[PDB]
């Protein structure tokens, strides 16, 4: 099936970025997206944003618009995510999403990464 | 004619006393490189997921090739399923809801027609159309494709078309579509008026007037300049193929099976759409006969109707017109199909 | 030519109400009276809990006319069970098929909704009520076991109807089997006596009805249009259909044996997308003692003189011959968009001449679209093609067009004077106008 | 922005009952809501797509129903192993949301 393996553990001071990567395997047929979802700890699961790999077309959340960027390599088949300008309450675990086009659920989710911010 | 780029003379003034032949030439002269106004109107029924699909591509692979052919490029979209009244959808609540997860994609209410975005050059707006569209459908197999069309034609400034463009229309489904006399199966028996039906970009009488029929569909697709292309997928395609000797104007697609000839189909149709030049007559004098005979730049002698195919840009197309009339008792326009300009003729 | 336009008897509805959507003659047995029934399907009933449930009146035949609606029914929905309706009942359009055979008005319903007995939903099956003189009886064959799209849930049945002379019924369903259509026949003494109005699916003996097809003939709609009339000379009304969508949406129009549903000939119409099959009528226009099949195609588009396609409608005339073959002459409409061949109405001998007429309206025509019908006379040869009279609704549009000669009804004369008379119903004005012939 | 309210927050119960988990939805969503389960340390794992559709390799204990607004997780026989925080997904419109989730 698809597995999606992504980077390591990340630690980083506030005002910082972080790209995280998420490589998609196993079938890829080209008319999927990665999402990435934040799971802050001891909260509910939050929507951060969408890339879709035909297109590179991106969809964004408001609460993060301005500080989050999807970019991709096609060769690979590697999306990244930028998050810029953390802030403290932004200490997670990140996972990537996987769809396909028109049913907006997400069927793989691979492992988490932990990115930890303050000092 | 001193305002027309393309259709020589514009304005020209005959009198006639009856038992006499008045004889001239009109040149049409197409131009290189139009402004070119794309309006997608999609089936959104479940089985067009694919098709979907492959409108994500447009931004991309098929504005790079219609750089070459014209000179604008603005995208617009909507989107039909059929008449939202019985037997046409299922009006029992949880039927929907089965019918919803079944298909395991999203879904939203069937509707007659919503206009999603109007003609713009951005691209990106139209992948913000293509990505929040959704899945519908009716419980027939037919679909309200010709009821849809007059809408995205007869709204001017709601799709927000060009006067100064070449405006194409691609009709994208799978089914044939409804006919103006199937809608006495929900009721509805007041007919079709042809005026411009959208509230809130929905359109409102999809409930109580009836589908257009051919004649009311295509009166309207010439009076508002709008060239149609049909865009259809499976066996149906040999329907629309049959219906275009009865809709001048328009032309018919295939789309294959992985729809891997979208791109290539609006570049195709839209080739053969510059390289064919017709005209008609709007006569609605009484007592006049025009009688309009075609002259190709190749030399072969077509009726008027018929025009002349394989037409370039610095070719003039003649159409010699010979008018008589028959007794005494006001203007007629000729005007070439699928063209901005129109020739007005007083008598 | 003899039809009276200076005083015709001006009959009116309830407002909004479609009356005048189908029209027929009540001339009882044994009673010496003689009514005009105009059926209005988005009139509001006294039914409990019913809005525009739709009623068939009765318009009497005097100086001082009133128009008394026939209570076929005055209940409201039933329920399978506790708060939960077996049946839905409102906009029914009960009153778009009105039919009369001497004592029997049988009247339909088609957008009658029913939850099916196996499980819930809001199936568009169809029923009809017949009202043989004092007992009213339910008629619902597509209302059965079969539920779905697939089988006869969609049926939307009596939706066209007619009377066959032998005390059959013929019933078009339009919408079964993936609306394939479907006719169904049945003798009315099946349908009074085997009625338990606490039995929801009645099974009949008797009755006549097509199968399932193949999925080819998927939407062609079968009984959109019905009519009756001798095919093979057994002497009983064979049954004629007209399929609008039929072959690949050219039209067909079917025939069927009456004895025991079985194919005898076919139409098919010439261009795509016209209602061939919008209209059937059989009369015996020219006296040949052969019934002549009569099928409107109200949006044919023929080429003008300059090769434009006007939309004017087209009339298929087809003279029986007695060695199977038919006869088809074609004959065209006059303003565009008018819609010449929607009604085919048989009149009967209107000029008693000793050759049956035909009204065939344009329910779109003449000054300000109002509505127009042309009276064609019959000849030794066929039809003439020259109509004889037009008939100008006088009636002004309020909020949709007055539809005069949508419906229409002849071959009945009220005043015992040996020439028949045309009712024509004008739904949009909620109107019912009754034309009496002249003597010559 | 398509609020997600889910309830109850905590729901402690007994190994073998039945359980059951509402949520409903700020507007109509036509069947269409997912549910997911989350074990601690691991990635949220989709139960029921569409409302009701079971995905493959799910035991079928994990039955959805509802449509609409209000929508239902019901669990027949509470097994050791299904005690997890459980999540509704809205895909009717952008941005994807989700519930908060419900202990278990
Ligand atoms: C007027 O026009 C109508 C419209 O086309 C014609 O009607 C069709 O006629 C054909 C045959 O001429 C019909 O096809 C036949 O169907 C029979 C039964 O249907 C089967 O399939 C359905 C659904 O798949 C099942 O539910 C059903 O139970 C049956 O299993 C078949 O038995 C026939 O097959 C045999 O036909 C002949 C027999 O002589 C053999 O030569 C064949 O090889 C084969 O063994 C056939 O398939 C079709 O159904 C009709 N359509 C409709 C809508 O009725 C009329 O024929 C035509 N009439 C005239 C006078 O021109
Ligand atoms: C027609 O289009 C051309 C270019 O497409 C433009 O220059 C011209 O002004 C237009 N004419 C009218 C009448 O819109
Ligand atoms: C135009 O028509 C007239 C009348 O038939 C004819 O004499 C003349 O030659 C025609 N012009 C051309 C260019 O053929
Ligand atoms: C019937 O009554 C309903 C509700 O009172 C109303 O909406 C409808 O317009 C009425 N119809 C007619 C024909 O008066
Ligand atoms: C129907 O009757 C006709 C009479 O000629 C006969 O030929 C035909 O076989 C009959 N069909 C059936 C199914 O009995």
């Amino acid at each position: 099936e698809v597995q999606l393996v992504q980077s390591g553990a990340e630690v980083k001071k506030p005002g910082a970025s972080v790209k995280v990567s998420c490589k998609a395997s196993g079938y890829t047929f080209t008319n999927y997206g990665i999402n990435w979802v934040r799971q802050a700890p001891g909260q509910g699961l939050e929507w951060m944003g969408y890339f879709y790999i035909g297109n590179g077309y991106t969809e964004y959340n408001e609460k993060f618009k301005g500080r989050v960027t999807m970019t991709s390599d096609t060769s690979t088949s590697t999306v990244y995510m930028e998050l810029s300008s953390l802030r403290s309450e932004d200490t997670a675990v990140y996972y990537c999403a996987l769809n396909y086009f028109g049913s907006r659920k997400f069927d793989y989710w691979g492992q988490g990464t932990t990115v930890t911010v303050s000092s | 004619n001193e305002i027309n780029t393309q259709v020589t003379p514009g304005e020209v003034s005959i009198q006639l006393r009856p038992g006499a032949e008045a004889n001239f030439m009109l040149k049409v002269h197409p131009l290189k490189k139009y402004p070119v106004d794309l309006y997608y109107l999609v089936d959104v029924s479940a089985s067009m997921h694919n098709n979907i699909e492959k409108l994500n591509s447009v931004g991309n692979d098929l504005s790079r090739k219609m750089a070459f052919f014209s000179r604008d490029f603005r995208l617009g979209f909507g989107s039909y399923v059929d008449k939202t009244v019985s037997p046409y959808i299922s009006i029992h609540p949880e039927r929907i809801h089965n019918q919803c997860s079944d298909y395991n994609l999203d879904c939203m209410p069937p509707h007659g027609y919503i206009h999603v975005l109007s003609l713009t050059e951005n691209i990106t707006e139209f992948e913000k159309a293509v990505h929040r569209q959704k899945i519908s459908g009716n419980i027939d197999t037919p679909e309200g494709g010709f009821d849809a069309m007059l809408q995205a034609a007869v709204c001017e400034s709601h799709i927000g078309w060009r006067k100064e463009a070449k405006r194409l229309l691609l009709v994208m489904t799978d089914q044939t579509s409804h006919l103006a006399l199937d809608s006495k199966l929900a009721g509805i028996v007041v007919p079709n008026d042809g005026n411009c039906h959208l509230k809130n970009n929905v359109y409102v009488k999809s409930t109580t007037m009836e589908h257009p029929s051919l004649g009311q569909l295509s009166e309207k697709l010439i009076d508002n300049n709008i060239n149609v292309i049909f865009a259809v997928q499976g066996k149906q395609f040999h329907w629309y193929k049959d219906l275009l000797p009865l809709l001048p104007g328009t032309i018919a697609g295939e789309i294959e099976s992985k729809a891997a000839n979208l791109n290539n189909l609006v570049v195709e149709a839209y080739q053969k759409l510059i390289s064919e030049v017709k005209v008609q007559v709007e006569n609605q004098v009484q007592g006049i006969y025009f009688n309009i005979t075609a002259i190709c730049p190749d030399g072969s002698r077509k009726p008027g109707m018929e025009g002349c195919r394989n037409v370039t840009s610095n070719d003039e197309v003649l159409f010699n017109v010979t008018v008589t009339m028959k007794k005494c008792d006001n203007y007629a326009i000729i005007k070439p199909i699928g063209f901005n300009e129109t020739a007005k003729i007083h008598i | 030519f003899n039809l009276d336009v200076d005083s015709p008897a001006e009959y009116s509805g309830p407002e909004g109400s479609y009356f005048g959507f189908a029209v027929d003659f009540f001339v009882p047995s044994a009673s010496s009276r003689m009514f005009l029934l105009v059926g209005a399907p988005k009139a509001n009933t006294t039914q409990p809990g019913i809005v525009e449930g739709g009623q068939v009146l009765k318009c009497d035949w005097s100086s001082t006319r009133r128009c008394q609606p026939i209570e076929f029914d005055a209940t409201g929905n039933r329920d399978y069970a506790k708060d939960d309706p077996l049946e839905f009942k409102s906009h029914q359009w009960f009153g778009a098929s009105v039919r009369s055979k001497q004592d029997k008005i049988l009247a339909c319903a088609p957008l009658y909704h029913w939850r099916t007995e196996m499980k819930q939903e809001r199936e568009p099956v169809g029923t009809c009520f017949l009202q043989d003189g004092t007992k009213t009886v339910e008629y619902a064959p597509c209302r059965s076991q079969d539920i779905d799209a697939d089988g006869q849930g969609f049926c939307q049945g009596g939706f066209s109807i007619d009377f066959t002379k032998a005390d059959r019924v013929l019933l078009g369903g339009p919408g079964s089997f993936y609306w394939q259509g479907q006719l169904i026949s049945d003798q009315v003494a099946e349908i009074v006596s085997k009625y338990d109005p606490n039995v929801y699916s009645i099974k009949y003996n008797n009755q006549l009805a097509t199968r399932t097809a193949q999925a080819i003939f998927d939407d062609s709609y079968l009984g959109y249009s019905v009519a009756v009339g001798d095919f093979n000379g057994d002497g009983i009304d064979d049954f004629v259909s007209g399929v609008p969508r039929a072959a690949r949406t050219l039209g067909m129009v079917y025939i069927y044996d009456g004895k025991n549903m079985s194919s005898l000939y076919n139409f098919t119409g010439e261009q795509m997308a016209a209602y061939f099959g919008f209209s059937v009528a059989a009369t015996d226009i020219n006296g040949d003692d052969y019934a002549d099949v009569f099928i409107g195609a109200p949006l044919f588009m023929d080429r003008g003189s300059d090769g434009k396609l006007q939309e004017v409608g087209q009339v298929s005339v087809s003279l029986q011959r007695a060695s199977g073959d038919f006869q088809t002459t074609k004959l065209n409409g006059f303003e565009v968009f008018a819609r010449f061949g929607s009604a085919i109405a048989p009149l009967g001998d209107l000029d008693q001449d000793g050759f049956n007429d035909i009204a065939i309206a344009a329910p779109y025509g003449g000054e300000d679209k109002k509505g127009i019908v042309y009276i064609f006379n019959g000849r030794s040869t066929g039809l003439n093609a020259v109509p004889s009279q037009i008939l100008e609704g006088q009636w002004a549009a309020r909020s949709m067009p007055p539809s005069f000669g949508y419906s229409m009804k002849g071959a009945t004369d009220i005043d015992k004077n040996g020439w028949p008379d045309l009712i024509v119903g004008a739904f949009g004005v909620d109107r019912a106008i009754l034309y009496r012939a002249r003597p010559v | 922005e398509i609020v997600l309210t889910q309830s109850p927050a905590t729901l402690s119960l007994s190994p073998g009952e039945r359980a059951t988990l509402s949520c409903r939805a700020s507007q109509n969503i036509i069947t269409n809501l997912h549910w997911y389960q989350q074990k601690p340390g691991q990635a949220p794992r989709l139960l029921i797509k569409y409302a009701s559709q079971s995905i493959s390799g799910i035991p079928a204990r994990f039955s959805g129903s509802g449509s609409g607004t209000d929508f239902t997780l019901t669990i027949s026989s509470l097994e050791p192993e299904d005690f997890a925080v459980y999540f509704c997904q809205q895909s009717d419109d952008w941005p994807l949301t989700f519930g908060q989730g419900t202990k278990l």
